[PDB]
């Protein structure tokens, strides 16, 4: 009845399956906005994340491919971007990401009009990692893949902020 | 759910009934057809004739006699122009050479398979052979 | 279905999320979208007249554009808060 | 259109009546494909090929791959620096269909007219069409279809 | 009728002391919930001010930006350190618990499952509600003695300069 992470606001109501919960949201937009949508988002965002802290901090501890393609050369991970839209480059990552972003789109969609997809799941397991596990073990490794998402997101914002405004590579 | 994307639903038209079925229709495109019939028609012929154009950009430059080819395929599909709209069989015209009487149905199926899949294969790379042509300009290399 | 008797229509007419929302809520975004809109409006008429920063439509910004459509969602949002204060929310 | 028009009277291209009742997904597509998308494409033709003409450009189908409509080529679009398609317009002593007195801008809110042919800008009507689309193609991001 | 909801009706000598000579309670009596949670939030606010404003005339954070050449007494604290950094930093931390924290506590309040004033700290709360209830009364008393007592040292610091 009471919100664990706000031990003096009411519980929101709407969290109550939601491997990740911690009864936190107090604005409530669990409260106006669908749950499937707003988990298939916080994933979205944590494993972009995810994906995005480790390629920022590769790519400013040295570690380029190799060899470097033209353009690329004297480059952190501050003035990547640009680089490599003129390079070529994050154009086809922009485009393969573009067919995924609209094929997964159709997921989302009919997702929220019923087809019992649960938020964040794609078909996406070929190392197998889940071959007939309890639905208790399955839970806690989508709590993992949503903590390290969490934890990811606020990294990436302090790694992206700190490397710009101070003027500095990750080992700052 | 779909084989080929496996966070969407199968589409209602998409049973394993034709060849080539990979669950493949995202945007709905069958729902709206009574039949796949005529969408087969027009697949095979669109790979039909981008896998003779595969093969016909790789032997003009290793080595208007294509308009007696576009000559040739109309009046392939004049003389059976009601097989598109009689019901019948998607792209059979009776065009075999006597080796599609064969082994049983489960057989007859995986020649369509591999005919379909070598039709969506060379539309990939027909277009990709043709962008590559207008924007390089080299034969290869 | 979405026909409505009395003073005011019932929250299900805003849609599946303000219908929701709380009227002070709403109010605020409200006035939130009106002031973002009201100096989107006024930067732009000091970038319109600024001697250096008009040329070639250079007095158009991305953010002052997108800023400037909380004009007709300030409307809404106060039109909307309105009709679920009249439905206690 | 008059083979579609024999086509979908065949018994297994007549539509049904409910996709004539679709009032939704219609209004979406006119306002966007009918309307929005003919105006980007026509604004595609006026930047590619009737701007180049009346600046003494020849661009038919023989070079317009190779030909660009702006000599920054589709670079300030994508980094969102929109100003350099209105940077010089056509002089006040521009010559119509001729290169001399020609500017190469292809976006422009110029008004008024050309002061030879005493017409619109082409620049202007370019503009036009733009902004026309992209009015109607989110207008026809409205009605509840499929999705 | 704010006496009998609320607590709080006392004067300095602790005799009971029904104040208020304006009824803004019962003119305004949906709002008593909020006039209460907004009273505690002067108070708890105007008890760290005035803290604040002595421990400031002694003793600094150890930084240079912060010491005793910069700011001379204290009430240039807030003017010298606009641009600086540090009020542009309690300002976001403040605004962000107000807008994440408190705007969700004021329409719980509203609603009813929270009472005003409370945000948590529930560690060294006593029980048996009325020994609870004298502990709140000596917030307030503190509380409301605290919001003159930084109004009297603001005030002061300014037309005769002084330090305490
Ligand atoms: C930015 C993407 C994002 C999204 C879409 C979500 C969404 C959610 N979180 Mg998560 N959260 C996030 C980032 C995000 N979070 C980060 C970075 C952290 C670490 C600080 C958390 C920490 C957290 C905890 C500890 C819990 C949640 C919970 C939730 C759910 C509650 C709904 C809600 O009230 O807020 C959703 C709305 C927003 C995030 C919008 C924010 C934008 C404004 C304008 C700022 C919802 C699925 C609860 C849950 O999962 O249910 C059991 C829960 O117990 N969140
Ligand atoms: C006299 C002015 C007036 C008033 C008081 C209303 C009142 C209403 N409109 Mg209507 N409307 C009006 C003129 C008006 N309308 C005009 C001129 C148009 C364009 C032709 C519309 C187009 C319109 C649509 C499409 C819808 C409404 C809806 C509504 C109802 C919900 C409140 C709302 O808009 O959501 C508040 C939130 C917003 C408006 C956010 C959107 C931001 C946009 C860009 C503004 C409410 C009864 C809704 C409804 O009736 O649902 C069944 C609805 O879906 N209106
Ligand atoms: C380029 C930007 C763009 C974006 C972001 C969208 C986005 C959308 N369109 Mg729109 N569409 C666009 C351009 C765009 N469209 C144009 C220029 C036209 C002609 C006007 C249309 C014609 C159109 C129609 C007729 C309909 C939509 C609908 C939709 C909504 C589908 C919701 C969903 O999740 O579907 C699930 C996902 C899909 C269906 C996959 C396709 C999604 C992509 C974004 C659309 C393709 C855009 C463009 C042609 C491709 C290049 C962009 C990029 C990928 C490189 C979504 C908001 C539907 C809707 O419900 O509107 C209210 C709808 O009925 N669109
Ligand atoms: C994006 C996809 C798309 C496109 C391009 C079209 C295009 C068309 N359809 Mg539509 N249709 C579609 C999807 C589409 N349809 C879908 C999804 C459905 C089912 C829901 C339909 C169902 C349908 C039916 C039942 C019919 C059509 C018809 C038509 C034709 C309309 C007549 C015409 O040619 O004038 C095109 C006109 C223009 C290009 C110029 C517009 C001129 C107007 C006057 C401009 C004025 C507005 C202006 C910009 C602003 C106002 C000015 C202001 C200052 C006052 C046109 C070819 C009709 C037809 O003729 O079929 C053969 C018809 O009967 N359609
Ligand atoms: C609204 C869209 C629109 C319209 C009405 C036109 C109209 C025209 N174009 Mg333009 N064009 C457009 C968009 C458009 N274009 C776009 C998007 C591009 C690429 C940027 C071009 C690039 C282009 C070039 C390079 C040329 C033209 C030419 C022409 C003229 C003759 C075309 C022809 O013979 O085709 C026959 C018509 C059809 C086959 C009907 C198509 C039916 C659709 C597909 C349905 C005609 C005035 C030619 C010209 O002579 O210019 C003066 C020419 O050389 N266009
Ligand atoms: C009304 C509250 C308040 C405000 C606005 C200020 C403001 C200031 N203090 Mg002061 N201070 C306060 C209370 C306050 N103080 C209290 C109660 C004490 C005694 C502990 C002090 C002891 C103190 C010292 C020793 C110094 C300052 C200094 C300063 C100045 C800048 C650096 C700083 O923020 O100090 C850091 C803040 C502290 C050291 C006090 C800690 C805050 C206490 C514990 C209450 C917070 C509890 C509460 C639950 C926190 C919630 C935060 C929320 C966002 C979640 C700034 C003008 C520095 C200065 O040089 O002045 C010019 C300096 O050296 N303060
Ligand atoms: C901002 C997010 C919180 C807004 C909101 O919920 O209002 C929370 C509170 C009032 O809370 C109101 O409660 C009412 C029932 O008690 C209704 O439920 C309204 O929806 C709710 O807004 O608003 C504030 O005081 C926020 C002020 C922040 C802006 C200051 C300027
Ligand atoms: C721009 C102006 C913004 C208006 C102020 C909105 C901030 C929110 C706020 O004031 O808190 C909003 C609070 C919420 O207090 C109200 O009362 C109850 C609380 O006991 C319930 O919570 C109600 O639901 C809640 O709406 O209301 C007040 O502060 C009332 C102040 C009215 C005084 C204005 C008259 C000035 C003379
Ligand atoms: C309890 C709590 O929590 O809070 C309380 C606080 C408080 C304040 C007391 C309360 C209240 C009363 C409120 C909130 C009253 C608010 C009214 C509000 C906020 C708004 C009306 C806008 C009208 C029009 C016609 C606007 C735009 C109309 C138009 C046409 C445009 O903008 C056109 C334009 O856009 C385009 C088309 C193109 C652009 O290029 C250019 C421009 C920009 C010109 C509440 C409700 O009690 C909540
Ligand atoms: C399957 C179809 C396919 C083809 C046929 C193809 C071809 C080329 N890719 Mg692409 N590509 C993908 C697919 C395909 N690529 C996918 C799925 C991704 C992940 C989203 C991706 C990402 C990148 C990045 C980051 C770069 C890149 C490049 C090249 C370039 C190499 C020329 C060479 O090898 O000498 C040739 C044209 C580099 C480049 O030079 O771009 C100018 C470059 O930096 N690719
Ligand atoms: C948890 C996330 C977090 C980060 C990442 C962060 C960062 C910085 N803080 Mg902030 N901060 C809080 C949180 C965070 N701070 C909180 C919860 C409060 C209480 C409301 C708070 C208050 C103050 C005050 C009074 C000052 C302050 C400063 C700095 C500055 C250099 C710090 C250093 O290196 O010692 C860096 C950017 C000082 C400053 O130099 O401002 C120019 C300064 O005076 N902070």
């Amino acid at each position: 009845k009471q919100s664990q992470a706000l031990p003096f606001l009411p519980y929101p109501e709407n969290l109550s399956g939601y491997v990740g919960d911690a009864g936190f949201d107090p604005l409530r937009f669990s409260d106006y906005f669908p749950m499937d949508y707003l988990r298939e988002a916080e994933i979205k965002h944590g494993r972009i994340c995810m994906l995005a802290t480790v390629g920022w901090i590769a790519v400013d501890m040295g570690l380029r491919v190799y060899p470097v393609p033209a353009g690329l050369e004297g480059v952190t991970a501050a003035t990547a971007h640009d680089a490599s839209v003129a390079q070529g480059g994050l154009g086809q990552v922009f485009g393969w990401v573009a067919v995924a972003e609209m094929a997964s789109w159709i997921g989302v969609s009919q997702m929220l009009q019923g087809s019992g997809r649960e938020p964040g799941y794609f078909g996406f397991d070929p190392l197998g990692l889940m071959k007939g596990k309890s639905e208790a073990e399955v839970n806690n490794m989508k709590l993992k893949e949503i903590k390290n998402g969490r934890l990811a997101m606020l990294a990436f914002s302090g790694i992206c902020t700190q490397s710009v405004l101070f003027d500095k590579t990750f080992p700052f | 759910m779909s084989e080929s994307l496996p966070f969407l639903p199968r589409p209602e038209k998409l049973d394993g009934s034709m060849a080539g079925d990979r669950g493949f229709d995202p945007m709905g495109l069958s729902e709206i057809q009574q039949d796949l019939t005529y969408a087969r028609w027009a697949e095979l012929k669109h790979g039909r004739i981008a896998m003779l154009a595969i093969v016909g950009m790789i032997v003009q430059e290793y080595i208007g006699v294509n308009g007696q080819i576009f000559a040739a395929i109309g009046c392939v599909e004049l003389i059976n122009f009601n097989k598109h709209y009689d019901g019948s069989e998607p792209g059979d015209i009776g065009w075999t050479g006597g080796l599609l009487k064969n082994k049983s149905e489960a057989e007859i199926m995986k020649a369509k398979e591999q005919e379909i899949t070598h039709c969506r294969l060379a539309m990939i790379a027909i277009t990709g052979a043709t962008v590559q042509t207008l924007l390089f300009h080299q034969p290869l290399l | 279905d979405m026909t409505w008797e009395g003073e005011y229509p019932p929250s299900k007419v805003l849609g599946p999320i303000m219908s929701k929302m709380p009227s002070g809520l709403l109010g605020l975004i409200s006035i939130a979208c009106a002031a973002v809109c009201a100096y989107s409006i006024a930067q732009s008429g000091v970038l319109q007249q600024q001697p250096g920063a008009y040329e070639n439509g250079s007095w158009v910004k991305w953010y002052y554009v997108l800023g400037s459509f909380g004009g007709p969602l300030a409307w809404g949002t106060h039109v909307a808060s309105w009709i679920q204060r009249k439905n206690g929310m | 259109l008059l083979f579609a028009g024999w086509l979908h009277l065949q018994p297994k291209f007549r539509p049904s009546l409910s996709w004539f009742k679709n009032n939704e997904s219609r209004l979406n597509h006119h306002l966007s494909g009918l309307l929005g998308v003919s105006s980007l494409a026509w604004t595609g033709h006026i930047v590619h090929v009737a701007i180049p003409a009346s600046r003494g450009v020849h661009v038919g189908w023989d070079n317009f791959l190779t030909t660009p409509p702006h000599p920054a080529g589709l670079t300030p679009f994508f980094t969102g620096n929109w100003t350099v398609y209105a940077e010089n317009p056509d002089s006040a002593s521009h010559v119509y269909g001729t290169s001399e007195g020609a500017g190469t801008a292809i976006l422009t809110f110029l008004g008024g007219f050309h002061p030879q042919t005493q017409s619109l800008w082409l620049s202007d009507i370019a503009h036009h069409q733009l902004a026309i689309a992209v009015v109607f193609i989110i207008a026809g991001h409205m009605y509840r279809t499929n999705f | 009728s704010v006496f009998d909801n609320y607590v709080g009706a006392k004067d300095f000598r602790g005799a009971e002391f029904k104040f208020d000579p304006l009824k803004l309670s019962e003119t305004y009596e949906p709002f008593q919930g909020w006039f209460r949670e907004s009273e505690l939030r002067h108070g708890r606010t105007a008890m760290l001010a005035v803290v604040g404003y002595i421990a400031t005339d002694f003793v600094r954070i150890p930084g240079e930006m912060y010491s005793f050449e910069a700011i001379p007494k204290s009430a240039d604290a807030h003017d010298a350190l606009i641009a600086s950094g540090p009020m542009s930093q309690l300002l976001l931390w403040i605004g962000l618990f107000d807008l994440v924290v408190t705007a969700p506590a004021v329409q719980a309040m509203g609603k009813g499952e929270r009472e005003p004033g409370d945000f948590g700290l529930k560690w060294f709360a006593p029980s048996s509600k009325d020994a609870f209830d004298k502990k709140r009364e000596a917030e307030l008393l503190n509380g409301r003695l605290a919001m003159f007592a930084i109004g009297g040292i603001a005030t002061q610091s300014v037309l005769n300069g002084h330090g305490f």
